[PDB]
């Protein structure tokens, strides 16, 4: 048994996080200076939020991490009776730390916490600021109520760009001696959708299945409506060619892809397609309306054909 | 820290041009209003005005939160003690000032 | 480093049961002279005064004075793990993040070691003065608890009036009113004999919830002491065998 | 006890000034047994609540007018106020928000369980008058139909709404549809004249017709404007300056501002006016209706069809969405684009 | 007592196929008075016998708990007891999915005979997991005969054409014509039932109003459209009823196929907008504007 | 008796069809001890649960299966993650070594908070417990959860491989099936074995025999002939006569405008319309289906379908 | 028609109380040799094996192998009606539609007859082996129950470490830390309060205290409890009925952090 590459190459220092440079440098500044304030960590999944918070806490606390840090996940109980009984009791606890160190409470995935739990969190954070600090983490920052963001230095994480994912993929490939081709790298990056965890998982899955990393193997392992088929269908919609676009769509339907998957890939490809920007925005709005219909439950081949027709008539 | 180091020690450490701390001591002496309340922007010393007025006029202070369990029943006794008993101390320090926080 | 041995740890269990409901959180003044505890709530309504002289312990050592922030609920939950006959030993340090308290069965092949986490809490307390109390009623603790419970079935406040004949307890409320008169014996039969000494009569009104909290020290001693005056808060005192004393002070209602 | 709009509300079905045929049918319905569940609907000011009170008056006793306030709480807790009597409960469960299901269930449960206390001398049920049923949610309406069919034998429901479009078909099936049309112009003139006579006044027919037309066949508006123009000038004149609400005037001036200039500056000014209308708590659909009604007065015949179709389209999108200003503002922008192109060409 | 249950009594072949099981889940759909519940209860009495009874059915949590307490229970000893769940048509999509889950994990020892008004079933119970059986409604003549018999034994004074109109405004089912007859004889005191009282009970718009709407649309002036739609709204007539009657008129007269097509597209989208909660007045004004544009060609 | 879906539910791994790539990959993972967390997704009734159950049964014997494979369904009840799943994943085995297995059927039905909690649980105990998530929509699984597992897409079952299993069913059971009946059964199945077997149940039970007319009448699906007639009336007959014909056919056969519209959409691409006519028809039919989904009157929506075709009549002819 | 007589009726009540919390419904594999029960936990972590030998019953007869499933909560509720001194008789007809429970007063004229509706369970059997454990601890059941209850205040998991001198139960949690050292009893004339340990190797394992608290519900059945545990095997908590049979609990150890 070997650790998965998502955990095998998990960063253990803030220096080896390829995420947002400004926030990473800010976290390193907090680790060096010492007097870190309460911080909120929002961003897309798989960008390094939890890794950054745990690395920061580890660097700050050293050996005192085991008894000075309280890490709570989505799998833990974090109700109103925890922010008031567990969080408060840990905050009141006496830990001897160096001069600029504090007890770090990591409410990881705090967006899952209710409004009442965070209201209980509010001045439990405020009072014990002399002795303990709170490091939140979430995907959506609007899920954290106003006072917590008011009393926290809201750090923002953003999707890893294509180049960052490519550099980390090169590092992992070199350290694992994995055969590859540039087309396979582009396929892995496309299927990653800006998540380093997803990129690593896809690369490891393709290595496990087929060893070699090329686009064919990547899309065999990471099965989704092929970006080339979806791209040429979008191109047919730009040329107002309903028949060819429906040929592609019906081929995708016969392959068994759900309309949700098809429309997701349609949006992904159309987002970075070669169009006049006004026409691209028109296509995005039409795809959004069709996706709203699909999510509402009206998910049939006729809906996708109607989307294709509306895209075709957007160009007249 | 720095902020609590320079908390208002006496009535003379309050800042001028302030209509809050200059107009509540009129009502707080012993014209028949019962309860108090807060409004306006935060950070204006609404938490420290009561404490420093109690310090200057010779009154004591109490504080409460939603950080502890505010069940409806315990919400009674957490305030009754603050309200209807005197002080087990010298007769000078008997008066008390009460605060309820984070109701919204 | 501080270390203290207690043969009768049931005393400590009873003390913590008496304290954990009146005060949830406390500071535990450890000194070479013994062990002291004094806490007043933020409401400043009631003060408890727990004293444990070092001469009452089996063994005692306190190199330097140290104050421990103790969660009384946590300490009570830990002391639940000790039997009434377990020899209880305390142990700490000056920089102690944790308090080491050891429960030993009387050579009954069972030894319990507990490391209790301490608070970051170091509030200083003032020394309550000593007043010539108008009336000092020494009555059985069980009788005091029974009276407090009965009158708490009636109203939230108790009116207590003391005279040379005896002390009178009464309560009133939206349900009704009730009276209990407790006059004194002629030194008859001794922990069950009510004894009163009084300078001038005094009447005071006290909340019954705090008296009910105070009565939880009933297992500590078979007798209780009530001392009161015109404007001096009632002091309820329990003698901890020969260990020390646990005094409750309660201010009168307006 | 003084307002003309309330001083002359008829007490019984036999003294209704219009829809007398329906009043006779309603007295026939209450005269027989097994009084059903009623779904009274019609435009505001048609008399639905008046007819419901009269129905209760021949159903229960005169003590139905002895109305007393009540308050109750619900378990979700949300406190809701009600109006009840010795025989009926009147509640608007809509004001409880999305917790209208639990409040409607609790109210009908409690009234049905409480009617059993030897309260059968006059009727064998308690009427639970629901007001603004159309404002309920779908889940609330399903709970309502379930409770209706479950306690039919002990409590009766009367539903009052302005339009049965938002009432689910299952509720319409279990109830008896009592359509109360808005009074005609002639009926409004007649009731206004009768009110003036009983007030010791004299009302010219021209002023009565003007009030009836300005009220848009809303009778409470007709009575309110009649009394207002009376206190403005005791001897009525056929060309009297009849007043009207300032939100209607503001809507008309907003439409005039939309017409007078078609520019983004005027768009932002109209958006400010739309805030003024919205925050004063008038419904967005009322804003759209009045805006279209005044905009059509300032449109050529070749433009009115497109303007009306845009108004309907954007009110529909407003119903779908959550921010009324977005769709009101988009309608105003589309109308100015159309009007600017038309007047330009 | 309502005349519905007072008189509640073709599809015995489904009872035969149910007895020939020595069994799938069932889906009985049709107009409400078509005896689906009676059919399943008769099949129950025939398949188990009088001494063995079944389960007949708040949300979905209590439904799942009841079905669990009922199906996870040893039988007398035939192998498969059933659960009914009448009025399934009103179940929400989440409730229907939870019910589909409840049908599984219990399919080893229990069956479900869902009773519904047709297309409301989500794709999971409707397709697979159920055996559909449609209950056709009684034909018009038989329905008129039954209404005549009800009117006779209830001394209701209604004419034969009144009965025909009652069936017309409640086309496709009893238990709606019967309720309308009961409400009409209650409103009129039984003395006389005319066309107007049935029209008002059924919520139907008078044909004079529809003719006036078409006349205003043909007139070509938007002021007449505004007046007629304002009057129709003031009278309290439901916009959905106006859409139905307008569609019935348009689809059958001698308008051009293009005019019919445009008016029917408009009617369909107006019906969708009204289903979404759009304003009746604005929808009707827009619909009449389209109709006027088509007629004033 | 017991339904054939349960009766003919596969037990051995060789019963599964058309998933030889997925089966071979999963079995290779089993053999080489590299079994990852699995996410099986696809249309209903394509054998994902049977596949994972067969793999688990070859992994663990019958007596060890009940203590090493925890099977739960997300539709049954966040408390699942923190209770049974967390307890099972955090503890070791009873009477075996190696990893335990959690089969979470209908994983798409979890809330996003529950899926985050499940992600944390899967991350913590990945060495001792492997999770198999079974869902219909991969899009319902949050990207954080589906980045912990290898995804296998169970596609629809092709007729050329679906037919033999139904042939085994009709050989073992005393069913008389025709060639057109088998073709119609496959077509109405559309890649769903559970649907195919349930249709076979209903048809062979109510009518006794399985044939195109019988299966179509039992399922209520419109015939190809009926859809052709509807299209012919819409494209040729005038609006009133087309409306009358379609209404009579629909009320006679109990057809749903949903199914009529679904089949007419297919015929629109079958028959050779001009491009603009096809765009107009597709837009109008998608609008009609969306308006159907909300609870409108089917009379008016049917008239709108007839209208959509009557508009294109003259445009096509010219 | 299976019928079993039991003069000491308190044993069945104690067994059902020991089973009602860990197991929700169980299949009573009642045969001629006696009554046998096996059931996984709902979370598939703990396993319980109940054995009641027919020789332990006062009058036992089972014509064939009966595998009826019962609701342990319902059975416990019904048995709550039986006094500790009542004689309990279980009866099942040739078709196990219902299990009949008859409670008879010890010396009075009161007779209680109860019937409980059963349920169908598709439960498979488990291959628990006979194994000798690297460490076996025999201690009073009350002491084990008290230790589990005490350590449930400290933390949710307990570490059981065994040595020649004694067995050590260590728990750590939010309010601090705690370990109970239980040295082997030296010499007591009564083994009822004796802590006897026979190991072949030191063993350290971690067990969830929720399941141990569930297990300790059987303490009224047996005064002494035997804890058998070796490296990488479940903890086996064994309670001996009065020669009638046994109650054995199998708990999977936690994964070490
Ligand atoms: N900037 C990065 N550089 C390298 N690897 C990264 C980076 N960001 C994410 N990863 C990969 O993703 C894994 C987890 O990322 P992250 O810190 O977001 O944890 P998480 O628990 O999955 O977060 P969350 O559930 O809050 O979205 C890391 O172990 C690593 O493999
Ligand atoms: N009039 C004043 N004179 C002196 N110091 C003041 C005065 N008003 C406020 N301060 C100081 O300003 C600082 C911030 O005030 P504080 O945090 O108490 O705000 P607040 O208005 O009470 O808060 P909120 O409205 O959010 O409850 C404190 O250090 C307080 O002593
Ligand atoms: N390859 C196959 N061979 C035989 N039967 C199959 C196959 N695939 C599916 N089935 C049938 O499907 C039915 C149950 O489907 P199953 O649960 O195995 O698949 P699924 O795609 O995971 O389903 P769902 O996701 O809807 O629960 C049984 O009747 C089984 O016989
Ligand atoms: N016959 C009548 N005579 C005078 N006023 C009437 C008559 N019928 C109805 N009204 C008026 O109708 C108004 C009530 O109608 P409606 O809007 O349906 O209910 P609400 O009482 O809730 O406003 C009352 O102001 C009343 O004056």
């Amino acid at each position: 048994y070997e650790l998965p590459w998502v955990e095998k190459y998990r960063p253990v220092k803030l220096n080896e996080i390829v995420g947002n440079e400004d926030t990473v440098s800010r976290l390193e500044v907090f680790a060096r200076e010492g007097n870190v304030p309460n911080i909120i960590i929002a961003g897309p999944p798989g960008t390094g939020k939890t890794t950054s918070i745990l690395c920061l806490a580890r660097a700050l606390l050293g050996p005192a991490l085991k008894d000075a840090m309280l890490e709570l996940n989505a799998s833990n109980d974090r109700g109103i009776d925890v922010v008031r009984n567990k969080i408060k009791m840990f905050a009141q606890q006496k830990v001897t730390l160096p001069k600029g160190r504090h007890k770090i409470i990591i409410l990881d995935e705090a967006d899952s916490m209710t409004d009442g739990a965070q209201q209980a969190l509010r001045r439990t954070m405020e009072i014990y600021s002399k002795t303990t600090r709170f490091a939140l983490a979430c995907n959506a920052s609007d899920k954290i109520i106003e006072p917590i963001q008011s009393r926290c230095a809201v750090l923002r994480y953003t999707k890893l760009t294509d180049a960052q994912i490519l550099t980390r993929l090169m590092n992992v490939i070199e350290k694992e001696r994995v055969p590859y081709t540039d087309d396979g790298l582009e396929a892995i990056i496309f299927t990653a959708q800006g998540d380093m965890r997803q990129a690593l998982n896809n690369l490891q899955s393709t290595f496990s299945g087929f060893g070699f990393i090329n686009s064919e193997n990547v899309f065999k392992v990471c099965d989704e409506p092929h970006p080339l088929l979806v791209k040429e269908m979008i191109q047919h919609c730009v040329n107002a060619n309903i028949d060819e676009a429906y040929k592609i769509l019906a081929h995708l339907w016969h392959l068994g892809y759900s309309p949700e998957d098809i429309i997701g890939n349609i949006f992904r490809v159309c987002k970075t397609f070669q169009m006049a920007e006004y026409l691209k925005l028109e296509f995005i709005k039409e795809i959004g309306y069709t996706h709203m219909k699909i999510a509402e439950g009206v998910n049939s081949l006729l809906q996708m054909a109607g989307l294709l027709a509306r895209l075709c008539q957007k160009t007249m | 820290l720095w902020v609590d180091e320079f908390a208002p020690r006496h009535y003379t450490e309050l800042l001028s041009d302030d209509f809050t701390n200059r107009c509540l001591l009129k009502w707080l002496k012993l014209p028949k209003q019962k309860v108090a309340l807060l409004c306006g922007p935060p950070g204006l010393g609404k938490t420290t005005l009561a404490h420093v007025i109690a310090r200057h006029a010779g009154y004591s202070v109490v504080e409460m939160n939603a950080s502890d369990d505010r069940s409806p029943e315990v919400f009674r006794t957490r305030i009754e003690a603050a309200t209807q008993m005197e002080s087990v101390l010298g007769a000078g320090g008997k008066p008390n000032c009460l605060v309820i926080d984070e109701i919204d | 480093m501080f270390e203290a041995r207690l043969v009768q740890g049931s005393i400590l269990k009873k003390v913590l049961e008496a304290l954990k409901d009146l005060i949830n959180e406390a500071c535990w003044d450890i000194s070479s002279s013994g062990v002291n505890l004094q806490s007043m709530d933020s409401s400043h309504v009631s003060l408890v005064q727990l004293t444990l002289r070092s001469e009452g312990f089996d063994t005692y050592r306190c190199d330097r004075n140290l104050a421990m922030g103790v969660n009384l609920t946590s300490m009570s939950k830990i002391l639940k793990c000790a039997g009434n006959e377990d020899i209880i030993t305390l142990r700490a340090e000056d920089n102690a993040d944790t308090l080491a308290l050891v429960f030993e069965a009387p050579n009954q092949e069972k030894v319990s070691d507990y490391e209790m986490k301490l608070m970051d809490l170091d509030v200083e307390q003032l020394g309550i003065p000593e007043q010539e109390y108008s009336c000092v009623v020494k009555m059985p603790s069980g009788e005091f608890a029974r009276i407090c419970r009965d009158l708490s079935h009636i109203g939230d406040a108790v009116v207590i009036s003391c005279a040379k004949d005896g002390v009178k307890f009464s309560a009133s409320g939206e349900l009704g009113n009730g009276n209990i008169k407790l006059s004194q014996t002629s030194n008859v039969d001794e922990e069950e004999a009510v004894t009163i000494e009084m300078n001038e009569p005094v009447q005071l009104t006290f909340a019954l919830r705090y008296l009910n909290f105070f009565t939880k020290a009933t297992p500590l001693s078979s007798t209780v002491t009530l001392s009161m005056s015109a404007d001096v808060p009632l002091v309820v005192e329990y003698k901890i065998a020969d260990m020390g004393h646990l005094k409750y002070y309660l201010a009168p209602k307006i | 006890m003084s307002l003309w709009v309330d001083k002359y509300r008829p007490c019984s079905l036999g003294r209704l000034d219009y829809h007398k045929e329906q009043a006779a049918q309603l007295r026939n319905l209450v005269q027989c047994g097994d009084f059903p569940h009623l779904l009274v609907y019609g435009p505001s000011g048609a008399g639905k609540k008046t007819r419901i009170m009269c129905i209760l008056r021949e159903l229960y006793g005169v003590g139905v007018e002895k109305l007393r306030i009540e308050h109750q709480t619900i378990t979700t807790k949300i406190e809701i106020s009600t109006i009840a009597s010795n025989y009926h409960l009147e509640v608007n469960p809509s004001d409880a928000g999305n917790s209208d299901r639990v409040v409607i269930q609790e109210m009908l449960k409690t009234v049905a369980q409480s009617q059993q206390l030897e309260t059968n001398s006059q009727r064998d049920f308690k009427v639970v008058l629901l007001t603004e049923v159309d404002k309920l949610t779908k889940d609330a309406q399903h709970a309502l139909r379930r409770t209706m069919e479950k306690y039919m034998s002990t409590c009766r429901l009367i539903l009052c709404c302005n339009s049965t479009s938002k009432v689910i078909p299952p509720i319409r099936s279990r109830c008896l549809a009592v359509r109360v049309p808005a009074p005609s112009i002639e009926d409004i003139c007649h009731v206004l004249s009768t009110v003036c006579k009983k007030e010791g006044l004299n009302l010219p027919s021209q002023l009565a017709h003007r009030l009836a037309e300005k009220s848009c066949r809303n009778l409470r508006k007709a009575l309110l404007m009649c009394e207002a123009c009376r206190v403005q000038q005791y001897p009525f004149t056929a060309d009297q300056e009849i007043p009207e609400t300032d939100w209607e005037v503001y809507l008309r001036e907003t439409a005039n501002a939309i017409v007078s200039q078609q520019t983004p500056q005027r768009l932002l000014e109209v958006r400010g006016r739309l805030y003024e209308l919205l925050t004063h708590c008038i419904p967005p659909e009322i804003i759209m209706k009045g805006l279209l009604s005044e905009l059509l007065h300032n449109c050529d015949g070749q433009l009115k069809g497109e303007v009306a179709q845009m108004a309907a389209y954007y009110e529909h999108r407003l119903q779908l969405g959550s921010k009324a200003i977005y769709h009101l503002e988009a309608f105003v922008a589309k109308f100015m684009a159309l009007y600017k192109k038309f007047m330009e060409d | 007592v309502p005349w519905v249950e007072k008189y509640r009594p073709f599809q015995e072949e489904v009872v035969a196929v149910l007895k020939k099981s020595l069994l799938p889940n069932l889906l009985f759909y049709g107009p409400p008075g078509t005896g689906k519940t009676s059919t399943i209860l008769a099949a129950a009495r025939e398949l188990f016998g009088p001494e063995l009874f079944r389960l007949r059915v708040r949300g979905i949590q209590v439904v799942r708990e009841k079905v669990k307490n009922f199906a996870q229970l040893t039988v007398s000893g035939p192998p498969f007891k059933i659960v009914i769940l009448d009025e399934a048509d009103s179940m929400t999509s989440a409730a229907q999915a939870a019910l589909r889950r409840t049908m599984e994990k219990e399919s080893k020892t229990t069956r479900f005979c869902l009773i519904c008004n047709y297309v409301s079933r989500i794709i999971e119970p409707l397709t697979s997991r159920c055996s559909k059986f449609r209950f056709k409604p009684l034909s018009d003549k038989i329905q008129q005969q039954r209404l005549l018999d009800i009117a006779k034994k209830e001394n209701v004074k209604i004419s034969d054409e009144g009965i025909a109109y009652l069936v017309k405004v409640s086309e496709g089912d009893l238990r709606k014509a019967i309720t309308f007859l009961q409400s009409a004889t209650r409103l009129t005191g039984g003395k006389e039932i005319t066309e107007k009282v049935i029209t008002d009970i059924a919520g139907v718009i008078p044909a004079e109003k529809i003719d006036g709407v078409f006349a205003a649309c043909q007139s070509g002036s938007f002021d007449k459209l505004e007046a007629v739609v304002k009057d129709l709204i003031d009278e309290g007539h439901a916009a959905t009823q106006l859409v139905n009657q307008l569609h019935d008129v348009v689809v059958e007269n001698n308008l051009s196929d293009k005019q019919k097509s445009i008016i029917t597209e408009k009617l369909a989208e107006v019906d969708k907008c009204l289903a979404d909660g759009a304003d009746e007045h604005l929808q009707l004004i827009s619909l009449c504007a389209t109709v006027m544009q088509q007629l004033s060609q | 008796n017991l339904p054939w879906v349960e009766k003919y539910r596969p037990q051995t791994l060789n019963d599964l069809i058309s998933h030889q790539d997925i089966l071979s990959t999963i079995q290779k993972f089993i053999n080489e001890d590299r079994l990852p967390h699995l996410l099986l997704y696809g249309p209903p009734g394509t054998g994902k649960t049977s596949t994972i159950l067969a793999c688990a049964k070859q992994l663990y014997k019958d007596k060890e299966f009940g203590s090493m494979v925890l099977e739960l369904n997300a539709s049954d009840d966040i408390d699942i993650i923190r209770g049974p799943i967390l307890s099972f994943a955090s503890t070791r085995t009873i009477f075996k070594k190696g990893f335990k297995l959690v089969i979470l059927d209908e994983a798409d039905a979890m809330t996003q908070d529950a899926q985050n909690a499940l992600r944390r649980v899967i991350e913590k105990f990945t060495e001792n417990t492997r999770f198999c998530l079974i869902c219909n929509y991969l899009s319902k699984i949050i990207p954080a959860l589906q980045s912990r597992c290898t995804r296998f897409r169970f596609g629809p079952l092709t007729p050329e491989l679906m037919v033999p299993r139904l042939e085994h069913v009709v050989e073992e059971e005393k069913v008389d099936i025709s060639e057109d009946g088998m073709k119609a059964l496959v077509t109405l199945s559309s890649g769903d074995m559970r649907r195919a077997l349930n249709i076979l149940q209903s048809t062979n039970m109510a009518f006794g025999k399985v044939t195109e007319e019988t299966v179509y009448t039992c399922t209520g699906h419109p015939l190809k002939s009926d859809i052709a007639n509807i299209l012919d009336w819409m494209l040729n007959q005038d609006f009133t006569t087309a409306y009358r014909n379609i209404t009579e056919l629909k009320t006679l056969k109990g057809l749903a405008l949903h199914d009529i519209l679904t089949e007419i959409h297919l015929f629109v691409h079958r028959v050779d319309f001009p491009s603009s006519v096809r765009i107009h028809l597709l837009t109008k039919m998608a609008d009609i289906e969306y308006r159907l989904s909300v609870g409108t009157n089917e009379k008016i929506q049917l008239s709108s379908l007839i209208a959509a075709f009557q508009v294109t009549r003259d445009l096509i002819v010219a």
